[PDB]
């Protein structure tokens, strides 16, 4: 039963990617897991209409969630409020977009609904990881996944959030001052990617 | 006037490291070792005699070398450098102590490299 | 409106040549077939991607890798980098010619959509571009 008085009840597919860089402490990584678990208290969650994944990405990255876990939402929001915190030296944007790219929609079996990447980023990963950020990106736009870059804090990646919100019309960049906007904003946010996936 | 294991030039440090690391890390190894410390950087050919005194190609102090560029197209088109991000290789700089000439090569390549400072 | 076996976008024509040529050859190539004709410019974040991004798929009659665009590096230098990561400014060079890649190409994964930048010297097909005649 709904949570709140908004209640996404759409077909979507909505992938909520986590910096697990140090860039952000442990208590900062605490109030980005909150904004996550609340996105989720306000969408229906369930194989038919909205779909989640939680990913934790660093070097590498750490699926906590995949789309077709077959869990109820209070489940699953408990295992995003359980997200361990990385504190990694590094959090690798394109790494972890190959990865939402070459294995969470490596077969597009839902082509109703739409597929979007929560891009939550609060670092810049080193410029020869970068490399096939924009390949993938692109290989990203041809497949429907709309990247919805958020900006967290005076590291990250502006240069990735701007050319992102480029490449693709529906692919729209939120830029923060710090965790504590995430739930000032966190309405507008749910409220337009919701409005992206088909009724 | 260096400490033990690097060797001097011209109130210069220097030393070369049989590690395999890619541009970047090499670069920061050096300046984790001394301070002031960084990857060799030839002002003259002297230097480099020097420097080849102490695979094949060793990395020296030159990074996105093409990123560091000013693009143009043949029509003068115009457009806004803000848009072309990470637009080329990101490439780097590996001396041969051999026959000295420098190769522009991909910064993620594994090189052994030379470090670099002034007491 | 274009002429015969150009295609047309946004105002301008455009052609794929599959003759391989350096660069050099390629622009002065595409100068001659009109006026104010040159290797193909493209707007990074727009439509044109994709037109000449199809129009280089679907005509590539070779397994070419690359196809060479209008744009190239302005430093007349062999490489970019104004300083050392010391802080010395560069001006004693020593860079080996066949590794300078100053010349610009779209590259053939994900359809000739994502540039890279190439050694010159290099002959590959292209892409001419010229305003209506």
């Amino acid at each position: 039963p709904p949570l709140h008085d908004f209640y996404c009840s759409r077909l979507l597919d909505l992938v909520f990617l986590l910096d697990g860089s140090s860039r952000l402490s442990e208590a900062e990584f605490e109030v980005l897991k909150a904004f996550v678990v609340d996105m989720m208290e306000r969408l229906r969650v369930s194989q038919k209409w909205v779909r989640v994944a939680v990913v934790e990405y660093h070097d590498g990255s750490h699926a906590y969630i995949g789309l077709k876990d077959r869990k109820r939402p209070s489940e699953l929001r408990r295992i995003a409020s359980q997200v361990k915190y990385a504190g990694s030296q590094v959090a690798s944007t394109s790494e972890v977009l190959k990865y939402t790219l070459f294995q969470i929609f490596s077969k597009i079996d839902r082509p109703e609904a739409s597929r979007i990447a929560l891009l939550l980023m609060a670092s810049q990963e080193p410029q020869r990881m970068s490399r096939n950020f924009v390949r993938y990106v692109q290989g990203l736009k041809k497949k429907k996944v709309i990247v919805i870059p958020v900006g967290i804090g005076p590291h990250a990646n502006l240069k990735q959030i701007r050319l992102i919100e480029k490449q693709a019309p529906e692919n729209k960049a939120f830029v923060l001052s710090s965790v504590d906007e995430l739930e000032q904003q966190r309405d507008e946010i749910v409220s337009y990617l919701c409005d992206l996936a088909p009724e | 006037d260096c400490p033990p294991d690097w060797s001097s030039y011209e109130g210069h440090c220097y030393r070369f490291f049989k590690e395999w690391m890619h541009w970047d890390d090499a670069e920061e190894f050096c300046t984790e070792q001394q301070t002031g410390a960084h990857l060799v950087s030839f002002q003259s050919k002297e230097e480099a005699d020097f420097v080849r005194s102490l695979g094949d190609v060793v990395w020296i102090g030159l990074s996105d070398v093409w990123n560091k560029c000013r693009f143009e197209w043949t029509d003068g088109m115009e457009f806004d450098y803000d848009d072309y991000y990470l637009i080329a290789e990101y490439e780097c700089v590996a001396s041969k102590p051999t026959n000295n000439k420098w190769w522009i090569i991909p910064c993620t390549r594994f090189k052994n490299f030379v470090c670099e400072f002034q007491a | 409106d274009c002429p015969s076996g150009w295609s047309s976008y946004e105002g301008n024509c455009y052609k794929f040549f599959q003759q391989k040529m350096n660069w050099a050859d390629a622009e002065r190539f595409c100068s001659e077939q009109a006026k104010g004709g040159h290797l193909v410019s493209i707007k990074i974040y727009s439509k044109e991607k994709d037109f000449v991004g199809d129009l280089v798929t679907k005509n590539i009659q070779s397994s070419d890798l690359y196809a060479w665009i209008g744009l190239r590096v302005e430093n007349k230098e062999k490489q970019c980098s104004s300083e050392w990561s010391d802080g010395s400014s560069v001006s004693y060079e020593n860079v080996v010619e066949r590794t300078v890649k100053k010349c610009f190409a779209l590259e053939k994964d994900l359809g000739f959509v994502l540039w890279i930048n190439l050694y010159c010297a290099q002959k590959n097909p292209f892409v001419c571009k010229s305003p209506p005649p």
